[PDB]
């Protein structure tokens, strides 16, 4: 009676479970391990806080409706305020995590709408303003809060324009990365696990993101008749297999 | 203010976001545990321990 | 040692060490496993 | 109840929000139980504040 | 066992003597490694130094007092003595009170031995015969209001009915919440900014509640009560300093204001015998 | 005897702790299955709450 | 060549060398360890940041002169603000640990003076206003500052009378808990081990400090001739074998 | 002979005869023989 579509996920102190998936995406086929002798590096040993860093944090809901352009979280920025994860990351001058990624929408049986769920690794932002104008550090840190691609261009942050994925390629070839639709005909969650993925085998944890989640509504809500048109969308993300090293002083960022 | 059938009702609203369906403190020999069969129970005894099992069936 | 003769006179029984709360908890006519569907 | 070992809290919150289906309306309700973990201990027993009486009860 | 071995002149390059009193250690220097010594034998085992022993005699923890008297037109039973009550506690009296305090947690089942003697201070035709009950009221139970309430009924309560005059006698594991019973408390209940300070705040098991049956006599009868509480089963951690200055409330370590020195001044000099 | 066993992360198809309360039972839900516990003795009988001994005094 | 004399210790990524120790006290003869099952009650699985909060945090320094009377610190309080030890002790409902103290005082051979460096399990401290006053929680919870006893007597603070250890005790018998002495002419550092006492398996680490590390002058500082006429101590603490559990929001405490 | 079914209800207990002051007397972490010097 085991359905895929019923699952249970319990990391540390947090359990979730749903009654609607649609299976479970584990990017690349690779399941998060801590970081191997053979690939390490620096000499220090690491710190694994396991339980206290390995739960589920579920950042502040979004509100899907019919004019939605999609929105973009960062990791591990997106956590940088979270519990005992977050000062872990900025007392140490290193560290290394991979995640499972839950992203909820429910709605009824005459709903329709269908969001793509997708995980970037190394997702470089480009400048609106074209030529070589950068990105300003501020504002691809969005934190908990993400980046709004309906929100207006600022000076000095990206560009968010959807069908370019914010950075020169076509939004229907993004599903060349580990992704899951939400379509509220099937499906009412999108589950992705994260392996580490860099060139490096620990990196900092402030001065580069290595994925961007991405959530995009595709098929419009079209709720009901005489329905209120929209839906919350909520993304609840867990740190696995976290590693913290080089502990210090605590590092200071832009603003 | 007088006992009901509808204290045992936790009402939800519809499309609210973010906000709080109840709170409680666990003591369980006093206040909503108080009159309960394990309230109840737990008040004929000084000193308790163990895990409780909390369930919420939706209707 | 019991000084007396009926077993009224015997004192408190000694603990039933017995204990079987699924007749009270799980009085269902078709068996639930925990971990499987509740309904099917 | 005593502070000093005091148990915690309890919460609920909307995850995302209820929805109804069209032709429907209001509010719905939850139940919600509780019952004790085989994990359980009670020791020490003594009297129920539950109960009480001012003269012995007639027929 | 030998107490002294015998041991004679010594001539060497090995000093036990000599030791650096800095590293926290007491050397253990016997008579034998400073003068010539003869054997002798210990005869002694060091038997009643044990610390089941020191804490195992009875001491008085508490003297309340009761009446027996017309109730009649009484608004307040507790506060005629119609009833009292003695909130546990082992620090009232300090005479088994430094005893405890030698150590830092203590485990022990009590033993409680209560006698109960009556007075009769003016004018009776004789001595009533009077019928004490005292029962235990666990913390979070209904506490007896009047004197022939529904509490005294003590249904799940343990209680026991003696005579004034007679004694009284049970013992009760150790009915302490954690693995053993805090001496001292060096913490609060919780993280507030005037919460009380100490133990006083983690020794809060209820309190006794004695009463005389019998109805009332023409004369009024005082009933005194004396509990005894005798350790059987000891096990205690950490010693530390013994209490110096006089004791001032139950469960606090503070000490009276303009107390008086307690080491003795010399009666000469620091030279003198 | 073991008060809780130890269990760790769990990403199942198998959740004890979604249940059918219309059935009548109360499954026996431990904190191990929905926490990650460590494991711990019980230490205890359940002796003094035998009715032997509630109704006995 | 091993003296009892010069020693190291390492913990974590810091390290401490003296070359003028007097051996180093265990207290009870106990080295610090984790919590067994056997003696477990919570249910949670623990945190163990490992070196991340097992290392050495040098506290600020005090000036030993010859007015001096002691000063006193508590733990875990002392602490409550280091690096990452003080982030998991708000965050988690429980904790336990052992610690490494290290106290410094070095001189020349023509100084003489002696500090007596004590720990003492569970320090009830006494109201100097006697009869049952307590002593407000901030007066307990100096933190870095410890407890000065040649500060003034300040309302709903201890007594600070030295002769009578805070507590009713007599100063010369405070020789019966573990404790090493600083004798200049001898000894420029003390060095205690201390396993976790405690009447329950694991704790709150805010409402309850199971240790107060005391240094007391009792030979009095004397300089040589036309000397500045004081000496620094400093006092630096490794938290060793920490366990947090029971994560959450992290508390909030008075003051 | 013990005429209760409790354990706290036996008399006292019988001498420890444990006895080991070095946990209070010799708590140093490097061992110190009597006779070699204190500080080498
Ligand atoms: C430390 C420390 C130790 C104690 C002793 C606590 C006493 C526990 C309760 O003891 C009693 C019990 Cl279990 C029963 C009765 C009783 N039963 C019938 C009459 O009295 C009296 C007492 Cl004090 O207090 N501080």
């Amino acid at each position: 009676g085991y359905s895929d579509r019923v699952q249970q996920i319990t990391l540390g102190n947090s359990t979730i479970t749903t009654q609607e998936a649609a299976n479970a995406v584990v990017c690349y086929a690779e399941w998060p391990e801590y970081l191997p002798d053979v690939d390490a590096s620096d000499v220090n040993k690491t710190s694994k806080p396991d339980t206290s860093v390995c739960r589920f944090y579920t950042l502040d809901s979004k509100t899907w409706t019919t004019g939605s352009k999609g929105w973009c979280w960062k990791l591990p920025d997106a956590l940088k305020d979270m519990g005992v994860f977050g000062q872990n990351m900025f007392f140490h001058s290193l560290g290394r995590s991979g995640y499972t990624v839950h992203v909820q929408c429910n709605a009824t049986k005459f709903h329709s709408g269908c969001l793509l769920v997708v995980v970037i690794p190394e997702h470089q932002l480009a400048s609106h303003e074209g030529g070589n104008v950068s990105v300003k550090y501020t504002f691809t840190h969005p934190g908990e809060r993400g980046i709004d691609l309906s929100s207006a261009n600022e000076v000095g942050g990206p560009v968010k324009d959807v069908v370019y994925n914010m950075n020169g390629t076509l939004l229907g070839n993004l599903l060349i990365f580990p992704h899951q639709f939400i379509n509220l005909r099937t499906n009412n969650t999108a589950t992705i696990v994260i392996p580490y993925i860099n060139s490096v085998p620990i990196d900092s944890m402030t001065r580069h993101n290595n994925v961007s989640l991405m959530v995009i509504p595709i098929a419009p809500l079209t709720v009901p008749t005489g329905a209120t048109p929209s839906l919350p969308i909520t993304v609840t993300i867990a740190p696995m297999c976290t590693e913290f090293s080089g502990i210090r002083s605590k590092s200071i960022v832009p603003q | 203010t007088k006992d009901e059938v509808n204290s045992y009702l936790i009402p939800l609203n519809a499309n609210r976001q973010n906000e709080q369906v109840f709170g409680t403190n666990l003591f369980i020999g006093d206040g909503v545990f108080k009159t309960t069969l394990l309230g109840e129970i737990v008040q004929y005894y000084t000193h308790w321990s163990g895990s409780l099992r909390f369930s919420l069936m939706y209707t | 040692i019991n000084y007396y003769k009926d077993a009224a006179s015997t004192s408190s029984a000694g603990q039933s060490l017995s204990m079987d709360p699924s007749k009270f908890t799980e009085p269902v006519k078709d068996l639930m496993l925990k971990g499987a569907p509740a309904l099917n | 109840p005593d502070t000093y070992t005091s148990a915690g809290f309890l919460s609920c919150w909307y995850q995302t929000s209820l929805i109804l289906p069209p032709e429907t309306t209001g509010q719905v309700y939850l139940l919600s139980f509780i019952s004790a973990c085989p994990d359980f201990k009670l020791r020490l027993m003594k009297d129920t504040q539950t109960i009480s009486q001012t003269v012995a009860l007639t027929e | 066992t030998v107490a002294s071995i015998s041991s004679g002149p010594k001539h060497t390059q090995k000093v036990p003597i000599l030791t650096a009193n800095e590293t926290g250690a007491t050397m253990p220097v016997l008579p034998s490694d400073s003068i010539e010594t003869r054997t002798t034998y210990m005869h002694f085992n060091g038997s009643e130094t044990d610390v089941e022993c020191f804490l195992g005699r009875a001491a008085c923890v508490h003297v309340t007092e009761i009446q027996n008297k017309d109730a009649t037109g009484i608004d307040n039973h507790r506060e005629a003595k119609l009833f009292n009550d003695w909130k546990i506690n082992l620090s009232s009296l300090v005479q088994l009170r430094k005893k405890l305090e030698l150590f830092t947690y203590v485990r022990f089942d009590s033993e409680y031995t209560i006698l109960a003697t009556a007075s009769q201070p003016d004018s009776a035709n004789y001595s009533s015969n009077l019928v004490v009950q005292a029962m235990y009221v666990p913390p979070g139970a209904p506490n007896p209001k009047e004197w022939d309430d529904y509490t005294w009924q003590s249904a799940s309560n343990p209680s026991v009915f003696f005579k004034v005059g007679d004694t009284s006698r049970f013992s009760v594991p150790y009915v302490g919440l954690a693995s053993a019973y805090n001496c001292f408390y060096d913490g609060y209940s919780h993280d507030d900014a005037e919460t009380q300070y100490g133990i006083t705040v983690l020794n809060h098991m209820g309190s006794m509640a004695f009463r005389i049956v019998n109805e009332h006599d023409e004369h009024k009868t005082l009933v005194k009560i004396r509990v005894y509480h005798r350790a059987k089963h000891v096990e205690a951690w950490i010693p530390r300093a013994p209490r110096a200055l006089p004791y001032t409330s139950i469960g606090r370590t503070n000490y009276p204001k303009n107390t008086e020195p307690v080491i003795k001044k010399r009666k000469g000099d620091i030279k003198s015998y």
